[PDB]
């Protein structure tokens, strides 16, 4: 919760539109650190539900709590690490 | 990033997809020095 | 019959029968991919 | 305020410093003189309303005998090359050479063609050979593709042929039951490509006859989720396989059945109503049980239900589900024990239920059962009910070879609106001896040939007719082949709001303007019996802004030929028509040398009609370069015109010499006036001139004289016309083009009414203000408004600013009050084809509500007072003489602090009518009285699933 809350909220949209446009979308950088998507037509802001529809999120201490048990049993643990990496810098999320 | 991977493997999270991904009919990325004419060269069967 | 709310796709871990639902039921035994059965049974009651 | 006599001399005055200026600077009485004094370089022919409606449906007849004899040479040839096919399964040695279409191989040769471009075909053709056009999802290569292209091979050969007979011919096709589509002659394919000649009008109307669809969808809970998306969008895609004469409605059950929309009973299946049912198949929810013998009862109740217009033909059940254990044999025992309705069923979803039932329905009521597991099955298992429904038609024999016309529809290779022939092509390989008989029951294909409807204009010439007379064709379903408001533009449904795969469809009634009067003589040419009738109507203009009444005669025959019925509108004094008769040389010489450029200072800035007056002149749209090219023309060329006709160049030459003898000998004289800014005279021959060179640049009306909507106007008026300028700075008319006034010259010659031109002038703006205040008052109002409530004059320098702007607009309280005290009427009509732009939910196709005002009273004198509440204003209006102009004049709308919702006269989007009540009391229409089904000698033994 206080490394990182609401940073996996940024996914590239088209421009002046609200269509995701990959169809696996995946977090930008929440301040231009992480990953940025370099299509030319797209965009990316706030305003997604988040990457498994909002159940995959430490914005809260019950979604914490579940994130974590699923990474401690190594089901789908770095599909959460990999989402990071794109929502913030390489350097912190792999010490996580 | 190569060690991050084998502990991905170590845990098997989808380590038999990775594997098929290394297959020799892959794609090689610019920044390396390649013969030009053949661009799916990189990847060997050592892989499995 | 609650895993019905994609409209999209036809998910194949389910628990429409018995013989299905024990499948599954085994599926998570095992560890895997236990979770993104969780997912559509956490969506299939109104979602996060 | 001033008293009801002293207003009146003051508009009395207004009526003669008008009236006056225009009868005298433009000259009206002179081009009278002119035109009754020669009496001798023309003779006035009669125009018979009779001879003309049936000549010109010989013609039409004619016209589509050419073309079923074309398609019988086809569809004979075709039956019998394909009855001597060894059907082999090796091309590799033999392969097959062809051109296909939409490009830049095991057993196929590509073919490379010249491509030169040709008249009457908007893109590059090759008369060498013919094209061949494969859908994407169908892979060529493949046995049944390559066995096609051999025996369709033959079909080159007498495409040449016919073209030959015939030069004028269009696009002739061959849609063939695998996919491909052989036409000619050879053109390259018009995003990807969607076409399939399976789904189109023309070729579903010969695969079989009109049907009385019921459709059931299975909205249990079952259906939820994946397989009800699949449903929902294959029963759109099934309505897509219907046209006016196939009648449907579709219902859904669980554990009760009920309709989906509004309609309960079957309806005709146009573009309106099946938007309805889209639209409703699209908003059904899944839940609750199944019960098939309550859905089946509903469905076969509404098949029996003969209060209402239906096909009287094919009645199938088609059901949508997944899979069941109810068979409900006693509803099909008690429903149809003789096997009067077939019952086609469908498998939607990915599913594991039981399609043993479902299957037994298929084949227990001769239907065919069908399998949708995912969206790639939708597009080809909707359209192969069509296979079984054609079974009593080929074993009907050579009495179902009949040629049918489709509706008016754009042509898939861009050529513009056009009709299709229809044959059907039958398998009769080993029908001589008769020993196989089991794939013989399914037709080749389908033959068709297009018919521009640019053809059948060339035979309805109207040149000879008043700009106010025209031919209009009609269609058993009350739809109009041929109207001058049809336009190459879809017909619009509903309100477009988004965050031409359909015909163009135009009943009569919406055509033009309905009336009580228009109905019995639409129904009088539905049935096909001759008549005429001479009555009253009230036409809308070219321009829809005015309205005005003029006495019509509608003669109307039937086309023996086909179920087509032709009728010729036209007024009176049009019964005759002016014929030039000229043979000299230096009297034809002369007029010819008043159109060149270079003497417009002297005999004004002329314009010329862009009439097709023969082929090696042609049309540039524009008239800067076609006045060039025509009057170079003629004298580089022998005046006996060898290969075209004289009479529309004898005409408009005619008409030079009399106009350029009104602008010498009196347009000239008075070089300027203060009051006139321009002098105008159209001519029926296709002239219009303006007197100074320089005002030519402010001439905004089509150079064609029959498409002015000013010219219409004043031929039905018998008084000066007013033309309001249009707002929103459409262009410079604001102050620097004038006002426009025009009235038509009448000529007698032997006691018969002529109306050959109108004349008229262009009265300054500005002048008319210093006439009109001998200003800006804050206490009383002076306007002037036209017939149709359009400001023309002022009286406060404010409302002269917003110059020709409807009234309601700029003072709705005053507007609203003459509407109620019976001053202006009003008529609402509905625009099927108009550019729409899209709401919040380029421009897209919608209907758009039409107004337009005209006085309704014959009295001139209103007086009265508007009470808006807490306060009084008192008006009185005067209508001047010999004019379509009024004269009202009230207090200053700040004195009553009120200011209303404005009245709207402008294009409104709207989407109705409404078609719940609509299809409650339907147009009358008469379908085909051919129906083939019912055939005892069908097998129907394939249930479904002979194969799984
Ligand atoms: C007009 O009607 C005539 C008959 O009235 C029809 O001619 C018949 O065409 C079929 C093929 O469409 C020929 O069928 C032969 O026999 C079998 C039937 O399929 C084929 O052998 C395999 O059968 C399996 C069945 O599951 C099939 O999947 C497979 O593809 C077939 N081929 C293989 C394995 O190579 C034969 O190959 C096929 N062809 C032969 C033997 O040459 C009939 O023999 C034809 N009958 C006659 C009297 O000619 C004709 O197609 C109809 N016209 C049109 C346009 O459809
Ligand atoms: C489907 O493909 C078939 C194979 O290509 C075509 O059949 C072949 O057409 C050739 C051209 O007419 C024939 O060549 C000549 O045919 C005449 C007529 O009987 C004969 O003199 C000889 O057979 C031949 N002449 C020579 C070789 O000098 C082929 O005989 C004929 N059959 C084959 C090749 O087996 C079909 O024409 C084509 N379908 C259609 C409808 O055209
Ligand atoms: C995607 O990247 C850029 C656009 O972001 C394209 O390169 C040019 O970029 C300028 C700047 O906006 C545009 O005006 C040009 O139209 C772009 N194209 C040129 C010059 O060919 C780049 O080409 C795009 N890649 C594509 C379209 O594949
Ligand atoms: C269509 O056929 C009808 C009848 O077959 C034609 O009617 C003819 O009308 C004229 C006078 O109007 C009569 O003198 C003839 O005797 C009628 N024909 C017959 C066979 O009796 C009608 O003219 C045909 N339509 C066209 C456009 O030619
Ligand atoms: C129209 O269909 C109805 C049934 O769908 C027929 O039944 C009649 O309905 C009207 C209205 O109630 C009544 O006359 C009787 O109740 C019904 N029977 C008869 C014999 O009339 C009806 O006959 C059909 N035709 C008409 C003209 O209504
Ligand atoms: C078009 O013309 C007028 C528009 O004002 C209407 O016709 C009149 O309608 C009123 C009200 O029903 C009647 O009292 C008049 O007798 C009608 N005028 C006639 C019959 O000349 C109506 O909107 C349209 N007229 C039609 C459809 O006939
Ligand atoms: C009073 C009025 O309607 N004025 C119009 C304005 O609405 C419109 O935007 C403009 C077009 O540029 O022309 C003028
Ligand atoms: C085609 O129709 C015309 C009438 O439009 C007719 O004169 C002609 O005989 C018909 N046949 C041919 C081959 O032109
Ligand atoms: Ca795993
Ligand atoms: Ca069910």
């Amino acid at each position: 919760l206080e490394l990182f809350i609401g940073k996996m909220h940024k996914t590239c949209f088209f421009a002046d539109s609200d269509i995701v446009a990959e169809e696996d979308p995946a977090p930008c950088a929440f301040s231009g650190n992480g990953r940025q998507c370099t299509a030319n037509g797209t965009e990316c802001r706030s305003g997604w539900v988040g990457p498994n529809g909002g159940i995959t999120n430490f914005d809260n201490f019950a979604f914490a709590m579940l994130t974590v048990f699923q990474c401690i049993t190594m089901e789908g643990w770095t599909d959460v690490l990999y989402w990071m990496n794109d929502a913030m810098g390489f350097e912190l999320p792999w010490v996580y | 990033q190569a060690v991050l991977l084998l502990f991905r493997c170590a845990t098997g999270e989808a380590w038999q997809e990775i594997m098929l991904a290394c297959l020799p009919g892959k794609l090689c990325d610019p920044e390396s020095d390649y013969n030009p004419g053949e661009e799916y060269t990189c990847g060997s069967n050592f892989a499995i | 019959g609650k895993f019905n709310f994609d409209e999209t796709q036809t998910k194949r871990s389910t628990f429409d029968n018995f013989p299905q639902a024990l499948l599954t039921v085994f599926q998570i035994l095992t560890g895997e991919d236990w979770n993104a059965v969780m997912y559509d049974g956490i969506m299939a009651y109104g979602g996060p | 305020f001033p008293s009801a006599v002293t207003i009146k001399s003051w508009v009395d005055k207004m009526q003669e410093d008008l009236v006056t200026l225009a009868k005298t600077a433009s000259g009206v009485n002179q081009l009278v003189d002119i035109y009754e004094k020669y009496q001798d370089l023309y003779t006035v022919e009669p125009n018979n309303a009779r001879q003309l409606v049936e000549i010109a449906a010989r013609d039409i007849e004619k016209l589509l005998s050419n073309r079923s004899k074309a398609l019988v040479r086809l569809a004979l040839e075709a039956e019998k090359v394909q009855a001597a096919h060894q059907w082999r399964e090796d091309f590799a040695s033999n392969e097959v050479v062809y051109y296909n279409a939409k490009d830049d191989e095991p057993g196929s040769q590509r073919i490379k063609p010249v491509f030169i471009e040709d008249a009457n075909f908007g893109r590059q053709i090759s008369y060498q050979h013919a094209a061949v056009h494969i859908p994407t999802d169908i892979y060529e290569g493949s046995t049944i593709v390559l066995n096609e292209l051999n025996w369709t091979s033959a079909l080159d050969e007498v495409f040449k042929k016919n073209r030959e007979e015939d030069p004028s011919l269009l696009w002739q096709v061959f849609g063939s039951a695998t996919g491909l589509a052989r036409y000619y002659p050879a053109s390259p394919w018009v995003k990807i490509d969607l076409y399939d000649v399976r789904r189109r009008p023309w070729y579903i109307q010969g695969a079989a006859s009109p049907k009385d669809m019921l459709i059931l969808v299975d909205v249990s809970g079952s259906v939820s989720g994946l397989t009800l998306k699949l449903i929902r969008t294959s029963v759109s895609e099934m309505l897509e396989t219907l046209s006016d004469d196939d009648f449907v409605n579709v219902a859904s059950f669980n554990s009760n059945a009920q309709d989906v929309s509004c309609f309960q009973h079957l309806v005709q299946a146009n573009v309106r109503n099946k938007k309805v049912l889209k639209d409703a198949v699209n908003n059904i929810t899944a839940k609750g049980i199944t019960d098939y013998k309550k859905g089946f009862s509903f469905a076969f109740e509404q098949l029996l239900n003969y209060n209402v217009s239906r096909a009287n033909c094919n009645k199938i059940i088609m059901l949508f589900t997944d899979g069941g254990e109810e068979r409900a044999q006693e509803i099909f025992n008690k429903y149809n024990k003789d096997k009067k309705v077939r019952v086609f069923t469908f498998s939607v979803g990915q599913h594991n239920y039981d399609r043993g039932p479902i299957q037994w329905m298929a084949c227990e009521n001769k239907g065919y059962y069908y399998e949708i597991p995912s969206i790639g099955a939708i597009r080809i298992n909707t359209q192969e009910y069509l296979d079984v429904l054609g079974r009593p038609m080929v074993l009907a024999g050579d009495k179902a070879k009949q040629v049918q016309w489709t509706n008016v529809y754009l042509d898939a290779l861009e050529l513009g609106l056009v009709i299709t022939g229809t044959l059907p092509v039958f398998n009769i390989t080993g029908q001589f001896e008769n020993k196989t008989n089991l794939k013989n029951q399914l037709i080749l294909g389908v033959m068709g040939v297009d018919v521009s409807l640019e053809d059948i204009k060339r035979l309805t010439p109207r040149f000879t007719l008043c700009p106010n007379g025209y031919y209009f064709a009609i269609d058993p379903n009350g739809y109009v082949l041929l109207h001058p408001n049809l336009q190459p533009k879809p017909i619009g449904v509903g309100i477009p709001t988004i965050n031409s795969q359909e015909p163009v469809t135009l009943d009569f009634l919406d055509a033009e303007l309905e009336n009580d009067i228009k109905v019995e003589i639409r129904n009088k040419m539905i049935d096909g019996e001759s008549g005429e009738k001479t009555f009253r109507t009230l036409v809308k203009s070219q321009d829809e802004r005015y309205i005005d009444k003029g006495n019509r005669t509608y003669t109307w025959t039937p086309v023996n030929g086909t179920d087509y019925s032709l009728a010729l509108v036209l007024p009176t004094y049009s019964f005759y028509y002016i014929k030039a008769k000229l043979e000299e040389t230096i009297t034809q010489a002369r007029y010819s040398e008043t159109l060149k450029p270079d003497n417009f200072e002297e005999s004004g800035y002329t314009f010329i009609a862009p009439r097709d007056y023969c082929n090696d002149l042609k049309i540039s749209d524009n008239n800067t370069e076609f006045l060039l090219n025509f009057n170079e023309f003629i004298d580089r060329k022998t005046p006996n015109n060898p290969s075209c006709n004289a009479d529309l160049i004898n005409r408009v030459l005619l008409d030079a010499g009399f106009t350029n003898e009104l602008v010498q000998n009196y347009w000239s004289k008075q070089k300027n006036i203060k009051g006139v800014k321009a002098r105008f005279v159209v001519t029926d021959g296709g002239i219009t001139r303006v007197y100074p060179k320089e005002a030519g640049e402010n001439w905004q009306e089509n150079p064609e004289t029959y498409e002015d909507s000013f010219y219409k106007r004043s031929l039905d008026n018998d008084n000066y016309v007013f033309t309001a300028p249009y707002f929103n700075k459409s262009g410079p008319g604001a102050y620097e083009s004038g006002i426009m006034v025009s009235k038509a010259v009448e000529i007698y010659i032997q006691g018969k009414l002529l109306k050959p031109a109108v004349v008229g002038i262009k009265i300054d703006v500005n002048s008319w203000i210093e006439n009109f205040t001998k200003r800006n008052s804050d206490v009383m109002d002076c306007v002037i408004l036209d017939d149709g409530g359009f400001l023309l004059m002022a009286n406060h320098d404010d409302y002269t600013n917003q110059i020709g702007r409807f009234f309601g607009e700029i003072d709705p309280s005053l507007m609203r009050h003459l509407v109620n005290i019976s001053v202006y009427a009003f008529n609402k009509s509905y625009d099927y084809q108009s550019v729409c732009e899209p709401g919040a939910a380029s421009k897209q196709s919608c209907i758009t509500e039409q107004t337009q005002y005209f006085f309704d009273n014959d009295s001139k004198s209103f007086s009265g007072v508007l009470d808006c509440g807490n306060c009084s204003r008192i008006f009185h209006g005067e209508k001047l003489m010999n004019t379509n102009l009024i004269f009202i004049m009230v207090e200053s709308k700040g004195t009553c602090p009120c200011d209303t919702r404005l009245l709207i006269q402008a294009e409104q989007t709207s989407d109705g009518p409404n078609p719940c009540d609509m299809v409650k009391q339907p147009r009358y229409r008469k379908g085909p009285d051919v129906c083939f089904d019912n055939n005892v000698l069908e097998d129907y033994t394939d249930c479904g699933g002979v194969s799984g």
